[PDB]
């Protein structure tokens, strides 16, 4: 509504002139191009715009429009199978529409305003309804969209629109006081959606993967944090993460990536990845690609821009899990934005509200009663990158005092064929205590004493290393022998998996807890018998062992009873050790 | 044409002009003065009472009664054509080899427009430098961004040179059997003196290498802002020229440093509040303009590759400059003052060098098969004789055992042999043989990163042919 | 190793703590440029 005209091009996206009813922080219209760009400073009459694009071949005179909405995206069905930058606007209809290059100020909507769905009513004329409440039903790619009230109206029915098929804009429930309410709604990415509470942390994620889910694990609605060397893999454990966890949704982020992301995004997911049950995995996950050379702006929102689309997925009542592909690419944009502002820096540079942000970027994640009265979760995954792998930098710092685990990807691991490559002596969990209680309930009374001695035997062989490289392993003693030899068997039997055998690629929780209790049988049992008289060579050639490290490659089915007759084998061997 | 008179300000760069409206921001200007000398400006600033004009040139002759300034421009423009191949340019487009103006097939914008995710394609295919230690250890793919890390004293530009005269694709050993893909190289100079200028004029000219490149060569005495337009110029051919007519180009930019002095100084002239370390706040998203204007599309058949060239300020791997250039690029080649001074060209390093691309470039139906696990065989072998070279000085040779000896005699033919190749052009097939005849001298087994078939093919070679041929 | 530590962070401290210092000074000086060709328009 409210329109002015440009005083001063001052130079890299700063305009000027006399709008007095414009407001904080809105999204304008500069030049007759029609540049987008956000309002920062109210002075007098006049007001400052910082302009995304570029601005060269703008003269003053021209005009400047407020749209008068701050930067929002656009929640409603469509969203799922596509490819989003970071303020999301539609990579691949902007491509059909202008080629291979992004000209600037192009317009397109983020919902396809053409497309028609099967439209399902839920309430009847008379009904009260509430921010948050259920409304109708939209099937896509295979499960019921809800359609939501916004969290900020309130009122009684008065038409309901029949079945049918209608598109994105038609206004399917009109209220009584005269608003209508279409099939999606708008939101600011910078404030977080309401909820009714907030529920604990007392149910696990479930990575599908040995070593996270036993040694490491992260609630629902928890975060976790990995770093990101190269050749270290993390690629092929993101995609494992997100084609075989208990989530319904997935989010992937990029914020600010090399110009090759596509070679192991956007090349991959659509085709490369299938989910457990059906055809692609694209059909449930939402892409948010975002190279390195894009505006600074865009590159800033593509964080809040992907977590609100979680939380309306999660509002609407499912389990996401959100990846962010690298929070340093981001908080670099940040720093960039804030020293065009002139503001002083506070330690490498970065603005003194960094951890600020991050802090408000990530407690957004939880498990939580919607406004609806259902209950759904966000759990994040985000990947730090500091320059030469120094964890002291003032991100890495932030982030680690604020998630909670850490999973340490190293590279030294995957340079002797050791997948995925955690290193399980710098990671750690915060969430184990907690989860407790679930663990003796749903998986044995015993889970947690297992995962402690396992944890033991790898923290010993750990601390004995330094006199095995002195001397050799044939030099040391039986029992310091026994300890090396079954922290091998754990490291390579349990704790490795392979990401592309259609069997070892998942395992349960009770598949895991077998496993651990084999071992620990087993490693009783040569104890008893080294400390009897026998020697440790007898001990490694017995054919027992050839099958506790066979036991990954059993099926989900076939492993009770895999189980129980090896755990009977294993009491047989020592029988003729007795 | 209308004439801007009415000057208020003439201090340093900068000029104001009043009753200026209808210049655009960013627009290209002329001033002309007393004497009627004519220079060049560009409008950084530009409101309702005056604009702001930075001369890039020096202000001798200028006074505020007869200096008038006229626009020439209203965004800056490059006029294309295919036959720009075999021209020297200086940096704004302008000929210097004493030839008349090419006629444009278009004028393009020279900042030109990012490139959509979606539709690039992953890199597939590699490139023949002719330097060994590039090929077989750091290969070069077809889309790639592969910066050069060089020092103070070090020689680059004979690198450069080298690597642009000598630098071919090869279709036969892939499937396409015919050479039918036309090859281009684009060579932009920033802030070069005129000994290097005549360096490289000579050796683009003695060997015929000229008939196939674009030169954009800006010398260290020109205005900066010249210096701050030279790679986008030179990308905006590559990037014509590939996508236009199926090319496959390569770029190189011979000291990104220069650039980032350039852009250092204009920044502090507009009166900018720098950011870390005394840089621009808004270095990281330039440059990677300038980076990310490369690689493979899909459905196209050209190609854009980049080797920028830069210095370490201080031999500093964490300044700024190669600091950002490593956030953003994909690998490096690092130049050695050690293996210099020793007497060896190309004084390449391959314990800090890599190539982040390498793996999808090699292998059967791109190089021979044995290209990856060779390459890995050698470093971990160079590796293992670096290390015992240290230690022989403690202990002696004497007291090592055998295996030792071996890989202390590898290393020192490897860096006379393998490295130290001098201006020889090598095959891929040639190195590879070179790096066969080196491996030989491990007793086998000891090659355990090699699979068994490799091993049975190709060992039992001898050094014969280096020293049987030059 | 520990000590030699030690004295390149406390370096880089003191090289940090300057750097903001003579930011500082600058943004001032912007302003004031500003200020008085503005008041003298």
């Amino acid at each position: 509504m409210i329109q002015g005209v440009i005083q001063k091009i001052a130079g890299p996206a700063v305009i000027a002139k006399g709008m007095l009813g414009a407001r904080m922080y809105d999204i304008c219209k500069v030049g007759e191009e029609g540049l987008v760009g956000e309002i920062i400073r109210l002075d007098g009459d006049t007001a400052f715009v910082q302009v995304y694009e570029d601005t060269s071949g703008l003269k003053v005179g021209e005009p400047v429009v407020s749209t008068g909405l701050p930067l929002a995206v656009e929640l409603g069905p469509g969203m799922l199978n596509g490819i989003y930058d970071g303020i999301q606007r539609p990579l691949e209809r902007i491509r059909e529409k202008t080629g291979i290059y992004i000209t600037r100020g192009v317009v397109v909507h983020a919902l396809d305003r053409e497309k028609k769905w099967a439209w399902t009513p839920m309430v009847k004329p008379g009904d009260e309804v509430r921010g948050g409440m259920v409304l109708g039903t939209v099937p896509e790619f295979g499960f019921t969209h809800k359609i939501l009230v916004p969290p900020d109206v309130r009122g009684r029915v008065k038409e309901v629109k029949p079945a049918g098929e209608y598109t994105v804009e038609e206004p399917v429930v009109v209220l009584e006081d005269g608003t209508e309410l279409k099939m999606y709604h708008t939101w600011p990415v910078r404030r977080a959606r309401p909820v009714q509470r907030k529920l604990d942390p007392n149910t696990p994620f479930l990575t599908g993967m040995r070593i996270l889910d036993v040694l490491f694990p992260v609630a629902m609605g928890g975060t976790a944090a990995i770093p990101g060397p190269f050749g270290a893999g993390k690629s092929v454990t993101q995609q494992s993460l997100a084609k075989w966890s208990n989530a319904d949704v997935v989010v992937y982020v990029g914020c600010g990536e090399r110009g090759n992301e596509m070679t192991d995004v956007l090349v991959e997911f659509p085709e490369l990845t299938d989910p457990k049950t059906g055809g692609p995995l694209m059909h449930r996950t939402v892409l948010i690609a975002n190279t390195s050379n894009m505006p600074v702006a865009a590159r800033e929102a593509s964080i809040y821009v992907g977590v609100t689309i979680a939380e309306y997925f999660r509002d609407q009542g499912f389990s996401v899990a959100l990846m962010a592909d690298s929070t340093s690419r981001w908080a670099e944009a940040l720093r960039e934005i804030s020293s065009r502002l002139e503001e002083m820096p506070a330690e490498e540079g970065y603005p003194p509200y960094l951890a600020a942000r991050l802090a408000a970027f990530y407690e957004r994640a939880g498990k939580v009663i919607t406004l609806g009265g259902e209950e759904g979760a966000v759990t994040i995954v985000g990947a730090v990158s500091p320059p030469g792998g120094d964890m002291s930098e003032p991100v890495t710092q932030s982030t680690l005092r604020i998630v909670g685990a850490f999973w340490r990807l190293d590279a030294s691991l995957a340079f002797r064929r050791h997948f995925p490559a955690i290193n399980w002596n710098g990671s750690y969990s915060l969430f184990t205590s907690a989860l407790d209680p679930w663990y003796r309930e749903n998986v044995a009374e015993d889970y947690p004493e297992l995962r402690d001695a396992i944890s033991e035997l790898l923290q010993r062989e750990a601390g004995l290393q330094e006199i095995v490289q002195l001397v050799g392993p044939d030099a040391l003693q039986d029992a310091e022998r026994l300890v090396i030899e079954v922290g091998r068997i754990i490291r390579e039997d349990f704790l490795q998996q392979n990401a592309y055998h259609e069997v070892d690629a998942y395992c349960s929780m009770k598949k895991a807890y077998g496993i651990m209790k084999m071992i620990l049988a087993f490693y009783k049992e040569a104890e008893a018998a080294i400390k009897r008289g026998v020697s440790i060579d007898e001990i490694l050639q017995l054919p027992v062992l050839e099958r506790i490290g066979r036991a990954r490659y059993v099926s989900e089915e076939e492993f009770p009873a895999y189980f129980e007759e090896a755990m009977k084998e294993i009491q047989g061997a020592f029988k003729a050790l007795a | 044409k209308k004439e801007y008179t009415g000057i208020t300000y003439i201090s340093g760069p900068l000029l104001f002009v009043e009753n200026a409206k209808d210049l655009a921001y960013g627009a290209i200007v002329d001033i002309k003065d007393g004497t009627g000398r004519v220079r060049g400006g560009q409008v950084i600033e530009v409101s309702e009472e005056y604009a702001v004009i930075q001369v890039f040139e020096e202000t001798t002759g200028l006074d505020l009664a007869t200096t008038s300034v006229s626009l020439v421009e209203d965004v800056a423009r490059l006029g294309v054509s295919k036959e720009m191949l075999g021209r020297r340019f200086n940096g704004i487009g302008k000929p210097i080899d004493g030839l008349p103006p090419i006629t444009p097939e278009k004028r393009l914008p020279i900042t030109g427009l990012p490139l959509n995710p979606v539709a690039r394609r992953k890199p597939e295919q590699f490139i023949q430098t002719g330097i060994s230690t590039i090929d077989v250890m750091n290969t070069l793919v077809r889309g790639q961004k592969l910066p050069i890390f060089s020092g103070s004293g070090l020689p680059a530009n004979e690198i450069a040179a080298q690597i642009a005269r000598q630098a071919t694709v090869r279709p036969d050993l892939s499937g396409e059997g015919e050479k039918e893909e036309p090859f281009a190289v684009v060579f932009a100079a920033m802030g070069i003196t005129q000994r290097e200028l005549s360096y490289f004029i000579q050796e683009f000219e003695r060997t015929g290498a000229l008939s196939r490149s674009v030169l954009f060569l800006n010398k260290a005495d020109d205005p900066t802002i010249e210096r701050i337009l030279t790679p986008r110029m030179a990308l905006t051919v590559a990037e014509y020229l590939a996508f236009e007519h199926d090319y496959h180009v390569l770029v190189i930019l011979t000291d990104m440093t220069n650039y980032c002095e350039a852009l250092r100084e204009i920044g502090a002239a507009r009166e900018e509040i720098p950011g870390r370390r005394g840089y621009p706040g808004y270095m990281y998203t330039d440059l990677a303009t300038i980076y990310e204007r490369a690689g493979v599309v899909e459905g196209k058949k050209g190609s854009v590759t980049q080797i920028p060239i830069l210095s370490m300020p201080d031999d500093d791997r964490t300044h700024p400059i190669p600091d950002l250039t490593g956030y953003i690029t994909e690998g490096q080649i690092q130049l050695s003052r050690e293996l210099h001074r020793k007497g060896i060209y190309p004084p390449i390093d391959p314990l800090p060098s890599l190539s982040r691309l390498m793996n999808n470039g090699v292998g059967k139906g791109k190089t021979r098969e044995d290209h990856k696990q060779v390459s890995d065989q050698l470093y971990s072998a160079y590796a293992n004789g670096v290390d015992i070279r240290k230690l022989v000085a403690i202990i002696g040779e004497d007291a090592l055992t055998e295996n030792d000896r071996r890989y202390l005699q590898f290393a020192d033919a490897f860096e006379r042999f393998f490295i130290n190749q001098g201006q020889q052009n090598r095959s891929i097939e040639e190195s590879l043989q070179i790096a066969w005849a080196l491996l030989s001298m491990l007793p086998q087994g000891e090659l355990k990163r090699i699979s068994k078939d490799h091993i049975g093919k190709y060992y039992g070679q001898k050094l014969e042919e280096i020293w049987g041929a030059p | 190793i520990p000590g030699i530590r030690a004295q390149i962070r406390f370096i880089q401290q003191v090289l940090e703590q300057r750097e903001r210092e003579d930011t500082f000074r600058l943004k001032r000086i912007k302003g004031k440029i500003e200020a008085r060709e503005a008041e003298e328009e």
